[PDB]
């Protein structure tokens, strides 16, 4: 099920040019419309402010974070022990994007949140292991990229959470 | 048709009202047709446009409002609603969608035949690096 | 048996049944442009398709039974749904649905599971599979009567008849032969869309309200595989028999 | 009495289950493990002992009354005997007509009983699908 | 009374689904023995 995602930091034209181009092949490829789940990456911490949204968002602290309440629960338990954690003060930022299900498969392009980032592909799998049609969809998608390699195929079923904040891990990459 | 009954119900009323009118317009869209082109049919309840010459596309009137949508035994929803929108919201722009509608027909008539034959339909070639030819 | 009791109980049914008549109106009045109906003080019908004059109507002093009932207790269940208890323990008061969104997430799940649709649409379609079910027997029938001397196809419904669908397993079954089971039609009927059948191939098709040749090109090149298999069944002439070269 | 061409039909019909039975009789001999192997000790054991006993009889049976058509076939060259239209295949009856389509008028009747009837198991099932 | 009448339904609920199985049973024999013959 969480399938594998990664950010293939490419250069020389433009950031916004190749996500453009990036969206293009997707729509060669045959990227149907399905809404823009713009998932956002937000720090402050080891806690975390995480607020990728998936019509639900939660912040992994550590653990992988279980973060299972809904993103209101977590919010108000955010406000409520405001200062009583020890994650307010770092960068705030937010990552967006659009979302499209070609078929049974849906990938999201995690744009820039503060700005300086890179536009992360994230696709979607249906059961999950399971890297054979992964692989072949990915190489014939883009070049030498998405390694991924998450906390997968060990077997804790399928998490979805902590690739989110392995993703978010990027933030001290620029 | 012009009924004028002493107060059976109002809603027969309403219902004499809406018919006249969703006539009179219908009768407008008709002669509209025939100003296009050269045959159409029309029934009590809504009227129907042809768009074969040898049995779908039947255009209708919302008895209650306005936005006369339409419907075909057909496909292409999200898009077709669309078209009507814009027609309910324009009223001008009507014969592009009876092109749209039948390059909608004259593909879809091929894709059934070849449905129950050993076939694979597509849009396009999607590739044209030897665009001389085609 | 108790006389004021039973009128009691009369004037309780044709309450709820005002009840439900006026919700039902209120219903095709405040609906989208998903199809057109006509709707009276007191007589109801809706047109869904050609041919559909669906016959229901409010009756009183001043198939033919079983759709009003199955309306009936649809409303009901939905009225008492509308009344499973939430398990509440701090205060969801609600359902179960909406908090398995919070572990196991819903993209679009949460969304189809919250709350949908009903009353008027779902007894049309109902109607719908009931027309559709008619067709195919006057379809069978057709077959019967017309192509007699052509190998009797043999038809057999299913059992467990849903709510929306069904299905029928069909065979050519020619005459005194068990060995020519050269082709089983599996067709599911639903109101949703065109019926989807197949034989032996997996082909997913789809034919329309007053499309049926498909049963004449099945029992043609069924025809044509059966022949072949008893020709097998007795010298020992190969398959090079396919279904149509270019065209006799 | 003559029932030559069903004669004929019964005796093709005769080897078919002949080699029907064959394909039975093998079916049933494959499954057929040691005797104390589990708990089969001698109840399955001997039960399909006795039918393939019953099999053996039946299948001699067919097989006398095999020899016996072919017989009653051979003798019943009587009266143009040669008959050359098998290699020469193409390329009062009046009451048996109409007691033919008597009795095709009467399956009509039955038929379109048995339309009624189904009709009313369909709306049975319809009934069902309303259930709890 | 709402547990007595829950039993009564369920009853006749059984009596009527054991008529359809039964009623199945008869329309599959009778639909075999139908479609094998064309007049």
């Amino acid at each position: 099920v969480t399938c594998v995602s990664q950010m293939p930091v490419a250069e020389g034209k433009s950031l916004q040019q190749t996500v453009e181009l990036l969206t293009k092949k997707l729509e060669m490829l045959g990227a149907e419309k399905q809404g823009t789940f713009c998932v956002d990456c937000e720090t402050y911490h080891g806690k975390l402010m995480y607020v990728m949204h998936y019509p639900l968002s939660c912040f992994a602290l550590f653990e992988n974070g279980p973060c299972l309440i809904a993103d209101t629960n977590f919010d108000v338990l955010m406000v409520k022990l405001k200062g009583f954690f020890q994650s307010a003060k770092a960068s705030k930022i937010e990552t967006r994007g659009t979302r499209y299900q070609y078929c049974d498969f849906l990938v999201k392009v995690g744009t820039v949140t503060m700005g300086p980032s890179a536009r992360g592909i994230s696709v979607e799998v249906e059961y999950g292991d399971c890297w054979s049609l992964l692989l072949e969809f990915l190489q014939s998608f883009l070049g030498s990229h998405a390694p991924g390699a998450p906390t997968v195929f060990g077997n804790a079923v399928y998490g979805p959470a902590d690739t989110m904040i392995q993703y978010m891990e990027l933030f001290n990459k620029i | 048709r012009a009924m004028k009954i002493d107060h059976l119900s109002i809603e027969k009323l309403l219902i004499d009202s809406v018919h006249a009118r969703a006539h009179q317009r219908l009768q407008e869209l008709k002669a509209i047709l025939r100003s296009f082109n050269a045959s159409i049919e029309t029934a009590l309840p809504a009227l129907i446009v042809p768009i074969l010459e040898p049995e779908c596309l039947h255009i209708f009137v919302d008895l209650h409002s306005g936005m006369f949508q339409l419907m075909l035994y057909g496909l292409d929803p999200a898009t077709l609603e669309d078209m009507e929108k814009s027609l309910n919201d324009d009223m001008k722009r009507i014969i592009p969608w009876i092109q749209q509608l039948k390059f909608w027909l004259g593909q879809q008539r091929c894709k059934q035949s070849i449905k129950h034959l050993p076939t694979i339909t597509t849009e396009t070639l999607q590739l044209a690096n030897y665009s001389t030819h085609p | 048996s108790p006389h004021w009791q039973t009128k009691l109980e009369a004037a309780q049914n044709v309450l709820l049944c005002k009840e439900i008549f006026a919700q039902l109106s209120r219903e095709a009045v405040q609906i989208k442009s998903q199809i057109p109906h006509i709707v009276v003080k007191n007589q109801i019908i809706s047109q869904p398709f050609p041919s559909l004059q669906l016959s229901i109507s409010l009756c009183h002093s001043s198939d033919h039974l079983y759709v009003l009932e199955h309306n009936l207790h649809l409303l009901i269940r939905e009225f008492h749904k509308q009344t499973v208890m939430p398990h509440p323990a701090s205060a969801p008061f609600g359902h179960k649905r909406m908090r398995l969104s919070g572990p196991q997430a819903f993209d679009k799940n949460e969304i189809n599971s919250i709350q949908s649709t009903e009353g008027l649409l779902e007894k049309i379609i109902k109607q719908a599979k009931h027309i559709f079910l008619r067709s195919r027997t006057a379809a069978t029938i057709d077959s019967l009567a017309s192509r007699i001397e052509d190998p009797q196809i043999q038809a057999h419904w299913s059992n467990i008849n849903d709510v929306y669908e069904s299905s029928v397993k069909v065979l050519i079954t020619s005459q005194g032969y068990e060995q020519i089971c050269k082709s089983i039609q599996l067709q599911l009927n639903i109101g949703v869309e065109q019926v989807r059948v197949v034989h032996r191939d997996g082909r997913v098709i789809m034919l329309s309200h007053q499309e049926q040749e498909l049963q004449d090109f099945l029992l043609s090149q069924m025809s044509q595989h059966q022949v072949h298999a008893v020709q097998q069944l007795a010298w020992q002439v190969l398959s090079f028999s396919n279904h149509v070269g270019l065209g006799p | 009495e003559v029932n030559t061409a069903t004669l004929c039909r019964i005796g093709q019909e005769t080897v078919q289950d002949i080699v029907y039975r064959t394909m039975e009789i093998f079916q049933l001999l494959r499954n057929m493990q040691l005797p104390n192997g589990v708990t089969y000790h001698t109840g399955t054991y001997q039960d399909r002992l006795t039918k393939l006993q019953d099999h053996l009889r039946q299948l001699s049976i067919l097989f006398r009354k095999l020899r016996l058509v072919y017989d009653k076939c051979n003798e019943n060259c009587g009266g143009m005997d040669p008959i050359p239209v098998e290699q020469l295949i193409p390329y009062e009856r009046r009451e048996i007509v109409e007691v033919n389509k008597k009795l095709k008028q009467k399956n009509q009747q039955l038929k379109q009983i048995m339309d009624q009837l189904r009709n009313l198991i369909w709306d049975i099932n319809a009934m069902l699908a309303m259930r709890n | 009374r709402n547990q007595q009448l829950r039993a009564l339904q369920e009853e006749c609920d059984r009596k009527l689904i054991t008529l359809r199985d039964e009623v199945s049973i008869d329309l599959y024999e009778l639909e075999e023995e139908y479609y094998s013959s064309s007049s």
